């Protein structure tokens, strides 16, 4: 749950933010989900990590999305010769 | 009794007022016929009013002009200003309003400042 | 191309009358003003009818068979519908007042409230053809001795109970073969009985009154005849019954006191089921659905509407209208809602593909002025007269910023420029236009110029520019941005209302108060043309006059103005009940359309032989639907086109036919298809040849169209990919077409703006939701499998 | 002033706000009984529309714009008289 | 299976998992359930087609009417 | 718009690999951030199934 | 075949106006006596900066165009021309003045070589503006010269204001004067000559920025 | 007389201006 | 917009009076025999003459000039025009009703079918349809998209006149006797009708097409009906 | 012969051909009844509203 | 009430409980912003 605060602590960046996700990553593939719900205290903290990588996930599906014009350029590249 | 109307303009200080009623064609300043304006380079400013829309809408009319106040080329703008919104006021509620609005485009087409004038002074940057 | 039929009404969902569900429940039919309105509660939609009654509408029905409605105003004018195509059919006139009306459970007969007396008619046919007196009066009874208050049909066609003002319930039998049955009158309620209803099996008659007393009559014993075996008491403290009904295929009686309570039992026990309240102003018409489920109530003072399940505690619309007020509207840069703004103080959000308020927006204290969306509609303002504008999003549904004078000043307008970070707003008592910084909330300029007071701003869509315009016959272009701070006057003859802008930016529309519109050069300041607009304008004589009906310039201007998004219409509105569209490059009426018939609305017709008064205050054109939204003094109106029944083609000639394109079609040269439909533009057409385009040569299709059908396709695409069903075939279509044509549209940006507004919320509305939908089913299957909990 | 509008605010006040008193005021007529007339006719507007009944309080921002419309006898019968009637603007 | 009201199917699926996938994440692995929703996502795993499609056409759609 | 007119077939094999490359790391980053997020919401969620 | 009759009095106003005036309401030639149709400018890339679309009847239509950053290039170029021309120590708000040299200016390049006088005005502003320049670069003190290029209103303008130059230094106190010696540089550096002062000057504006460029 | 001409009030109509 | 009225002579000459006083504005002269049908678009940008020596003149009327003077090859009784959908219907002597479009000016259909004299036309307000009384008695409705009759009413009394309805529901034909003007109700605005040509593909028929609930396997489809559906599914609890 | 567009619906304009018109009593309101060509009508005797 | 219809153009008109007047149905404190969360 230290760990967890410093994950908390690192989420509400930009440049800090995929460090942070793949630690809550690993923590959250490699332990026991009824252990990280009945570690006292718990909820009060993931409930402030919920809405931030929320918001991470919207950023990069919108980046994401916009990488899609050099598939339009490519495409127009093509039909140029 | 006759059908007259009664239009004014003015640039910087001269005043025009235009009487416009249901003559023969006779053109009037201060008496003196339109051919004989004063600075007499500027004739043609004060003739395009009457030079944009055509003489036969200007058979049947008559116009009497007095001019006061002003400097040369106020006057002759002042008397440019009085002619054409005399035109289109006494077509407005004389003659067909389709007729009115034609001329009313065709001034506004040529250029606005023969009809209404920017009369509001300066800015204070 | 200017076929604006008059499609939907939002706004005011119920004003007075008696809300009727249809032969099932899926439509729902109010009574609103003076028109009625249909909502399709599972196909979720609404519209409005076209007719128009000539005074306020009191009672509405259609029969069982569900295709024929009647509605019957305050007065006795019967209007008759066909109802299942929308064409008025009949119009009568009953001689005297209506109180209610209720068609026959089989459908050949109606029964009617005139006043003491009660009118039995049975219906014309609606399979035949438009006949010309089509009412057979079957007949009439007289044997109350004051008003009738109500009626009920039994389920059978024989009999009706007639309650009435006078404390006697009666029961009338419906043909006089059979009268010595029953025509007996129950006595026995204290004060007025407001109710009397079968129950299923028709030896039980429960009569309700107003004090609140249940009467269940019953033909026991001490020939023998009629007594009253059970009652009951609703014992509100000063609620009297105010509305009943009683669905007696479930045994449900429904009851709706006088202060907005409403409870509902199961009578034959009487046990309470369900008691709750509406507000602090009585519900006045309740009904049921024919199967008992649903279940509607309508309050007439505030003007709300109830719909209920309560099987499982729930409903499915809950809306409220205002009381006379609708003071401006927006639409979204995405066309897909509308802000309206009521002049009540209250901003509300209704979407145009549903017909619902899904948000109200209650902060303001005093009247609301004018709404403004900005960055792409996701973001919207609110001027009040409070002495704030204030801006809201929606997404969250909240303030952030409530920019305010330091003086207590009321505004009139305001604007926002499309980089949204400044926000203008136009006063009326201190001569200024104040300008806001949206990213902190403070007063970023007084920007001053005028010499009176200002009355409508709009910030410009291309270089931003400002183009206020005041009472001084003056607009003032300004230029704000960027160390220079230009002013340049413009100056018109009369007096300045109601200005708006055209979407490239390059001209500025504005009214006058002399009659007319101009329209000015912004680069420049020449104008380009004024259309004269005072003479087809039709007024109405005030009953408060004594002046004639034309030559009295009571509201021969335009109070609003907006471009469309082409650039060439422009609609316009005033104080007066004619809405009128241009064209500025002819500077001709492309219509009129009169807005309302209400003659309980003061100035309204021409040749009537304080009040409320028709008044239209904002008009606007949707980016996206090719309609166009008024916002009257009855609320919120929608006249829309289609490519329907007009038939416009586009450069036929003799051997182009739809019998041509459909066997080119099973010929297979489908792009010759394509463009042999567009030539000819009809939607069945089209709709078929689209469709049966198949899929392996999307690309040759897409690559091969012409260069000018495509703003009509891509249009075309947009408009039937909102409410299509074939989302990956659009999706190919659209990925062809802006992959093929794609350099093109941005070289010709903007004739291509009301198709590309149009792709692109058919994207973020359906096809973006239903991608993160799978999205996060993919997310959620990946972690339910990648991590393991055994507790 | 604060606390004593206990005293002022009377009808000789709230009456004072009337078209037809700050028509007076404002010498737009010889007297009321026929500025009512004026404004029963239908003669005077106040901001840009017209009003016609005649018991319309004028506000305060509104008092410098309650002038006659165009097109109207009156305001013709006012620049014959000045003798400045320009005929273009109707009137 | 057979692509007919996908969104009606999707929103059923993830109904059904935040409604009581609970059950499903704590025996997970078992062999009934897990070659269930394998075979599950092995046909829905298809189905990012039009996720590919509608991330092209809204940024294509964005730039040409923008820049 | 002069990117589209250049003819190098250098450079549009380039942009195609800098295309896919790109894509698919943003779409790695995507799915850490959306299998993160969901995962979280079902243990906050089945904790309030427990005791809310 | 075709007709359109519209008048059909023979229409003469009770005052005589006069035969040149209701010849000229067909179709409006400066001065009653140059037609603004058949004007085009040769060259490109200074259309829309000098403006020869509106037949204007005298060189005076005294509307604002300054008080705006470009709306000095749409007045049209006689008038700018003799707005600039009017300008010394000894004459300011003398237009009348300005306008009766430039009438007589061009009457009498329409008596040496009649194209039409405005044909003329217009290709010798295309010839006589300058194409590329030169500015002091910085450099901390040293007279380094730097080549830049020029927009077409500053080309239009810097036209202007070399051919009214010119012809101040060609007739400050000799034996002609402004009317007549207008008249030659302007043909001179409308034909392209380089004898005219304007001609000088930009080739040797070009010659010094193609050397320090 | 110069104050009130200063404020003269340009809609002033009585019945006695009509000739 | 009622500024203008137009009079069309037996000499050709069309004179275009201002209607409010009454004065001539101007006088267009380009046929040589008389001059059978004049009309104007809403835009007041196209007017159209039609004059029976068989010449259409396609003029500009905000300029003065023309712009097009299409020649056919027979005389003209009368003309009507559509001004919803730019296009104009003629009569002719060899019994065709030539109906043309005033923007593109191509002879876009070529309606054969009638054996006497036609009397009356009308275009039906939405455009699809004309109305013709010809002189055998009859009264047939083209279909112009089709470019086929639907129906031929053969009535006893020779049709004189029909028109319809501003709001398409009333046709007011009158014959050659009888003192009052028959009206006729249709049944188009109730239900669609066939198109279906007479003498003496149901979608294209019935002129409407319902959309099939899908292309194919591989193309997905949404849930047929309402969107909002999905949204309080996601979000009912 | 038989149509099946537009059904016939009302002469208008026409009040009576030379057939002498009959008249009766419906009670208060006294209707004539006259003969146009192929069909007939009845007008009302106090407003002759038809 | 009494004050603007005296002095306005236009005419002014004026146990368990529910509401019709509301924010929204859908979002209901899922939709907060994050930083004050």
């Amino acid at each position: 749950i230290l760990l967890m605060k410093r994950c908390r602590d690192w989420n509400t960046n930009a440049k800090t933010h995929t460090i942070a996700q793949r630690t809550i990553r690993c923590i959250l593939m490699h332990h026991n989900i009824a252990k990280l719900s009945e570690i006292p205290g718990m909820v009060k903290i993931v409930d402030a990590i919920i809405p931030y990588t929320q918001r991470h996930f919207t950023r990069v599906d919108n980046l994401v999305e916009q990488s899609y014009i050099l598939d339009y350029a490519l495409v127009e590249m093509d039909k140029l010769f | 009794a006759v059908p007259s109307v009664q239009t004014f303009g003015k640039k910087k200080s001269a005043t025009a007022v235009a009487h416009v009623k249901a003559g023969k064609g006779l053109i009037k300043v201060n008496g003196s016929p339109i051919t004989l304006v004063e600075p007499e380079i500027l004739r043609f400013k004060v003739y395009e009013p009457l030079l944009l829309v055509g003489l036969d809408k200007f058979s049947n009319i008559d116009i009497r002009v007095r001019v006061t106040g002003g400097g040369h080329v106020s006057q002759v703008y002042a008397i440019r200003q009085a002619i054409a919104k005399g035109l289109v006021a006494y077509h407005q509620k004389y003659v067909d309003e389709q007729s009115k609005n034609e001329l009313k485009k065709a001034f506004t087409s040529y250029d606005r400042t023969l009809l209404i004038a920017d009369s509001r002074r300066p800015e204070p940057k | 191309k200017s076929d604006f039929k008059f499609s939907n009404l939002l706004g005011t969902v119920y004003r007075q009358g008696n809300i009727t569900f249809s032969d099932d429940g899926k439509q729902l039919l109010s009574p609103v003003g003076n028109r009625v309105s249909v909502f399709d509660l599972i196909n979720n939609k609404s519209f409005t009818f076209e007719y128009e009654h000539r005074k306020n509408i009191a009672a509405i029905d259609l029969n069982k068979q569900g295709t024929l409605l009647i509605s019957i105003d305050e007065d006795g004018r019967a209007i008759l519908v066909n109802f299942k195509a929308r064409n008025v059919l009949h119009h009568f006139n009953f001689k005297e007042k209506c109180s209610a009306v209720k068609f026959s459970p089989d459908g050949r007969l109606f029964a009617l409230a005139s006043g003491r007396f009660l009118q039995i008619w049975k219906t014309p046919d609606v399979n035949k053809d438009r006949q010309f007196a089509p009412f057979v009066r079957h007949r009439v009874h007289a044997g109350h001795f004051q008003d009738i208050t109500s009626l009920t049909w039994s389920q059978d066609s024989r009999f009706i109970l007639t309650t009435s003002k006078d404390l006697s319930a009666k029961i009338w039998s419906v043909d006089s073969e059979e009268k010595n049955l029953a025509a007996t009158t129950f006595n026995g309620h204290r004060d007025y009985v407001m109710g009397a209803f079968f129950s299923h099996d028709q030896e039980k008659i429960y009569t309700v009154s107003k004090d609140g007393a249940v009467f269940v009559w019953e033909f026991t014993k001490r020939k023998y005849s009629w007594r009253i075996t059970k009652k009951h008491f609703f014992y509100a403290n000063q609620a009297k019954v105010k509305c009943v009904t009683f669905h007696p295929a479930t045994r449900l009686l429904a009851v709706g006191f006088t202060s907005g309570e409403f409870r509902l039992y199961d009578l034959p026990d009487f046990t309470l089921i369900q008691q709750l309240s509406m507000g602090q102003n009585p519900v006045n018409t309740v009904s049921v659905n024919q199967t008992g489920e649903w279940l509607a109530f309508g309050s007439s003072k505030l003007g709300q509407l109830l719909v209920y399940e309560w099987q499982s505690e729930s409903y499915i619309l809950k809306q409220q209208g205002h009381f006379d007020s609708t003071n401006s509207l927006a639409y979204s840069p995405d066309g897909s809602r509308v802000v309206t703004a009521s002049e009540d103080g209250k901003i509300k959000v209704w979407d145009i593909t549903s017909g619902f308020c899904l948000a109200t927006f209650e902060e303001h204290t005093s009247s609301v002025t004018a709404v403004q969306f900005a960055k792409r509609g996701q973001v919207m303002f609110s001027s009040s007269l409070d002495g704030t504008v204030r801006a809201w999003d929606l997404i969250r549904y909240r303030n952030f910023r409530t920019f305010t004078g330091t003086e207590r000043i009321q505004f009139n307008c305001l604007a926002v420029d499309p980089s949204g970070e400044v926000v203008c707003a136009g006063s009326l008592d201190n001569f200024d236009i104040h300008v806001w910084s949206v990213q902190t909330g403070q007063l970023l300029d007084a920007l001053s110029g005028h010499e009176g007071p200002v009355s409508c701003l709009s910030f410009s869509q291309e270089n931003s520019v400002l183009a206020s315009a005041s009472w001084d016959k003056t607009i003032r272009i300004w230029s704000i941005f960027g160390r220079s701070q230009q002013v340049e006057p413009i100056e018109v003859y009369s007096d300045v209302l109601a200005l708006s802008m055209r979407p490239d930016g390059k001209e500025v529309a504005v009214s006058t108060l002399k009659g007319q519109i101009s329209i000015f050069n912004i680069e420049d300041a020449k104008q380009v043309g004024n259309i004269d607009c005072r003479k087809d304008i039709i007024s109405g004589r005030f009953n408060q006059d004594r002046f004639t009906a034309k030559n009295s310039e009571r509201s021969k201007f335009f109070t609003t103005i907006h471009y469309s998004f082409d650039g060439m219409a422009i609609v316009a509105g005033g104080n007066n009940n004619s809405i009128c569209l241009y064209d500025v490059p002819n500077e001709v009426l492309l219509k009129r359309f009169i807005v309302s018939r209400n003659m309980a609305l003061n100035g309204t017709l021409e040749f009537l032989n304080m009040r409320p008064e028709v008044r239209v205050t904002s008009v606007q054109f949707s980016p996206t639907a090719n309609a166009f939204a008024a916002a009257s003094t009855e609320g919120l109106l929608i006249y829309s086109t289609n490519d329907t029944i007009l038939f416009d083609p586009f450069d036929l000639d003799v051997d182009v036919t739809p019998h041509s394109t459909v066997e080119a079609l099973r010929e297979k040269q489908f792009l010759n298809a394509l463009v042999m439909a567009f030539r000819l533009n009809e939607e069945y057409l089209i709709n078929k040849v689209y469709e049966a385009i198949p899929i392996k040569e999307i690309p040759l299709v897409a690559s091969n169209i012409p260069a000018i059908y495509l703003p009509r396709i891509l249009k075309f695409i947009g408009d039937f990919a909102i409410e299509s069903q074939h989302i990956e075939f659009n999706l190919i279509w659209i990925k062809a077409l802006l992959s093929a044509s794609g350099g093109y549209i941005n070289e010709h940006k903007y004739l291509f703006s009301t198709a590309m507004r149009s792709i692109q919320r058919f994207i973020v509305r359906v096809a973006k939701e239903v991608v993160n939908t799978t999205t996060d089913n993919k997310y959620t299957y990946r972690f339910l499998v990648s991590t393991d909990g055994s507790m | 002033k604060i606390s004593d509008l206990e005293n002022k605010v009377t009808v000789s006040a709230i009456c004072r706000r009337r078209l037809p008193v700050i028509m007076h005021r404002l010498k737009m007529a010889e007297t009321i009984q026929d500025a009512v007339k004026f404004i029963e006719q239908g003669h005077v507007r106040v901001g840009p529309n017209l009003i016609n009944d005649p018991a319309y309080l004028v506000t305060r921002n509104m008092e410098d714009y309650v002038t006659w419309v165009d097109n109207s006898k009156i305001k013709k019968t006012l620049l014959r008289y000045r003798n400045q009637i320009d005929d273009f603007d109707f009137s | 299976k057979s692509n007919k009201n996908f969104e009606l199917y999707e929103t059923f699926m993830s109904l059904l998992f935040k409604a009581h996938g609970d059950v499903i994440h704590a025996n997970n692995k078992n062999q009934d359930i897990a070659s269930a929703l394998q075979n599950w996502e092995d046909v829905h795993k298809k189905e990012d087609r039009l996720d590919d499609l509608v991330k092209f056409c809204m940024g294509v759609a964005a730039f040409v009417t923008t820049a | 718009k002069e990117l589209v007119s250049q003819k190098n077939e250098e450079l549009k094999l380039q942009i195609n690999r800098v295309k896919t490359e790109l894509r698919s790391a943003l779409k790695s980053t995507e799915d850490d951030l959306g299998f993160n997020v969901q995962g979280l919401k079902f243990v906050k969620q089945q904790w309030n199934l427990r005791h809310n | 075949d075709f007709e359109v009759v519209e008048e059909f009095t023979p229409v003469v106003l009770a005052t005589p106006i006069p035969e040149e005036v209701q010849q000229a309401q067909t179709e409006i030639k400066l001065f009653n006596k140059w037609s603004f149709e058949e004007v085009e400018v040769k060259d490109a890339s200074l259309v829309d900066y000098v403006q020869v679309r509106q037949p204007i009847f005298v060189a005076h239509t005294a509307g604002r165009y300054a008080n705006k950053r470009f709306r000095k290039a749409q007045c049209p170029i006689i008038e700018r021309l003799t707005n600039s021309l009017m300008m010394n120590g000894r004459n300011n708000g003398k237009k009348l003045k300005a306008v009766r040299i430039i009438k007589h200016t061009l009457d009498i390049i329409n008596v040496l070589t009649d194209q039409n006088p405005i044909q003329v005005v217009v290709d010798a502003i295309t010839n006589t503006g300058p194409r590329e320049d030169t500015t002091r670069v910085g450099g901390g003190g040293a007279a380094r010269r730097q080549a830049v290029d020029v927009s077409p209103l500053r080309r239009v303008n810097q036209a202007i204001a070399l051919l009214t130059i010119g012809a101040r230094e060609a007739a400050f106190r000799n034996i002609k004067t402004i009317a007549e010696t207008l008249a030659e540089e302007l043909i001179n550096a409308a034909k392209g000559s380089s004898t005219s002062y304007a001609i000088k000057k930009k080739d040797e504006l070009e010659r010094v920025a193609k050397s320090n460029r | 007389l110069r104050e009130k001409a200063k404020e003269r009030n340009p809609d002033e109509y009585y019945h006695a201006m009509h000739s | 917009c009622g500024n203008f009225g137009f009079i069309g002579s037996s000499n050709g000459s069309i004179t275009i009076y201002n209607m409010q006083s009454g004065i001539l504005r101007k006088k267009y002269k380009l046929h040589k025999r008389a001059v059978t049908g004049i009309s104007l678009d809403g835009m007041n940008r196209k007017m159209v003459s039609c004059g029976l020596d068989g010449i259409v003149g396609f003029y500009d009327f905000n300029k003065s000039t023309l712009l097009g003077k299409l020649k056919l090859d027979a005389p003209i009784t009368a003309m009507v025009y559509h001004r919803s959908s730019d296009l104009f219907a003629l009569a002719l002597d060899d019994l065709s009703i030539v109906v043309i479009d005033a923007v593109t000016q191509r002879v876009v259909r070529q309606l054969w079918g009638h054996s006497n004299r036609i009397t009356a036309f009308d275009f039906s307000p939405e455009g699809r349809w004309i109305v013709s009384a010809s002189l055998d008695s009859t009264i047939r409705t083209w279909d112009l998209p089709t470019g086929g009759c639907i129906d031929g009413i053969i009535v006893d009394n020779v049709a004189t006149n029909v028109k319809f309805s501003p709001n398409g529901d009333l046709l007011a034909t009158t014959h050659v006797t009888g003192n009052g003007i028959c009206i006729w109700t249709n049944r188009a605005q109730f239900k669609t009708v066939s198109t279906r040509t007479i003498d003496e593909l149901n979608d294209i028929d019935f002129n409407t097409y319902t959309s099939l609930e899908q292309i194919d396997k591989e193309l997905l489809t949404l849930s047929i009906g309402p969107r909002s559906k999905m949204n309080t599914l996601l979000h009912l609890d | 012969k038989n149509s099946k567009i537009f059904s016939p619906f009302r002469i208008i304009g026409n009040v009576s051909n030379g057939v002498p018109f009959a008249t009766g009593t419906l009670g208060s309101t006294f209707y004539i009844v006259t003969c146009v060509g192929k069909t007939f009508q009845i007008y009302d005797a106090n407003t002759l509203h038809l | 009430y009494k004050l603007d219809v005296l002095s306005s153009v236009h005419f002014v008109p004026k146990t368990i409980s529910m509401e019709d007047a509301q924010p929204l149905y859908m979002s209901n404190a899922s939709s907060l912003a994050p930083q004050e969360i």
